[PDB]
């Protein structure tokens, strides 16, 4: 089970 | 603080402002649960917006677009006002920016923006988004561009109701067909499930991806090494033999069913229960398509799910005895007595799931109507596995559709 995800968010490290 | 942040944005001097974007993107990048319904409502919206037009300053353009990104990632009233605040036509813009840092955040937001709905979806897509993102697709794009590029291709064909403009779909299927050669995993595995939610939509999309020559190159995925692959791949094939006998019939004639044998020992359920989904759509079309489930030693290893394996499975495996019941021919049902489909397939009437009851006794019902002769013969079978008993204390009330079956199977043969 791993659907691709409808919305993303970037992280930041930095 | 917050205040600041929002005041210093409109500055006139590029090292103020681009150090306040920073912090304004660091607060939306600091956890998994950033305030972003307090950065809606400190009105830095239209600023970030602003900042996207600023083709003498692309470091400002970045941090612009990122923090819009993440805005965008959140609930859909979070991504209805980033939106909302007449964003998509500067990211649309960006696409064509000589920083590629510009260009992938803006394809990072798109993709957001067209995951929220179908409308958000048709918005970008009557604008002109799918040729300038299809046109990274090179060899000298990074991977971890490319990764994103694929995951928009999901969103831009992961709806159905309504499903995506033919337009569109037409103009992806020749990039897929370029993708499912790509050798990193996750890029293979999101150029799968595209494929999936297009084999999804409907008969009329499904052909779509038959004409366009991917088929042949989709099917030989069932055996990849990574078990991601073949589950997208099980789906998206899957999804193909639903439609006419003659598209199920290009699946077959890619040699599908000599990848099941990996697939119906696979240690697990789940795909043992999508493998039997398939087979059970093979088994509704005519004649020859289900001899060749029977050419294939597959029909021991479905009725031994059938017995032994998990509820999910033996659902879609009731199934694909059901449906291979009252289509093929009389030799084939007999096959499946002969290999002693009649002790398992009848334990699955004390299951609450109604569907499954039905499915059954109307199977149960069609193998007595289809061997006229041995009538007592497969009677005794069926009364000595302990199944009359079962089908007789199935003439209860609670459900008249097998109410009514469960007589007139007694009626006629007990």
């Amino acid at each position: 089970n791993y659907c691709p995800p409808v919305k993303r968010e970037r992280t930041s490290s930095l | 603080s917050l205040e600041a942040i929002v005041q210093n944005a409109s500055s006139d001097n590029q090292g103020i402002q681009l150090s306040a974007v920073q912090a304004a993107r660091k607060l939306l990048s600091s956890d998994r649960n950033p305030p972003i319904d307090d950065l809606i409502k400190s009105g830095i919206l239209p600023i970030l917006v602003h900042c996207l037009e600023r083709d003498d300053n692309p470091s400002l353009q970045f941090e612009a677009a990122w923090a819009l990104t993440n805005i965008a990632s959140g609930t859909s009233e979070q991504t209805q006002a980033v939106v909302q605040s007449n964003a998509v036509p500067l990211f649309l813009r960006l696409l064509h920016s000589p920083h590629q840092n510009v260009c992938e955040q803006a394809v990072w937001a798109l993709g957001n923006i067209i995951g929220d709905g179908p409308q958000c979806r048709d918005y970008v897509i009557s604008l002109g988004v799918v040729k300038p993102l299809l046109s990274f697709i090179s060899p000298s794009i990074p991977i971890t561009f490319l990764r994103n590029v694929t995951w928009v291709m999901v969103n831009l064909c992961r709806h159905k109701d309504p499903p995506p403009p033919m337009e569109t779909i037409q103009e992806i299927l020749p990039a897929l067909c370029v993708l499912i050669h790509h050798t990193d995993v996750n890029i293979l595995v999101d150029t799968v499930w595209a494929l999936s939610y297009l084999t999804d939509a409907g008969n009329e999309q499904i052909q779509m991806v038959i004409d366009s020559g991917i088929v042949p190159h989709l099917v030989p995925l069932l055996s990849h090494q990574e078990v991601k692959v073949q589950t997208a791949a099980l789906r998206a094939v899957g999804n193909i033999v639903t439609g006419t006998d003659e598209q199920t019939q290009v699946v077959l004639n890619c040699d599908a069913l000599s990848h099941f044998p990996a697939l119906l020992t696979h240690p697990k359920e789940k795909i043992n229960k999508e493998a039997v989904w398939f087979l059970s759509n093979i088994t509704a079309g005519n004649q020859q398509q289900v001899q060749a489930v029977i050419d294939a030693n597959l029909v021991p290893m479905i009725i031994h799910l059938l017995d032994k394996g998990d509820f999910g499975t033996q659902k879609e495996a009731a199934w694909a005895i059901s449906n291979l019941t009252i289509s093929g021919r009389k030799d084939q049902v007999a096959y499946l007595i002969q290999q002693n489909v009649i002790p398992p397939f009848c334990n699955l009437l004390t299951v609450k799931d109604a569907q499954v009851v039905q499915v059954v006794l109307d199977g149960l019902s069609n193998i007595l109507k289809m061997a006229e002769d041995e009538a007592e013969t497969i009677g005794n079978l069926i009364e000595e596995c302990g199944g009359l008993e079962k089908i007789e204390q199935l003439q209860n009330h609670e459900n008249e559709d097998i109410y009514k079956l469960a007589y007139e199977i007694i009626d006629q043969f007990f």
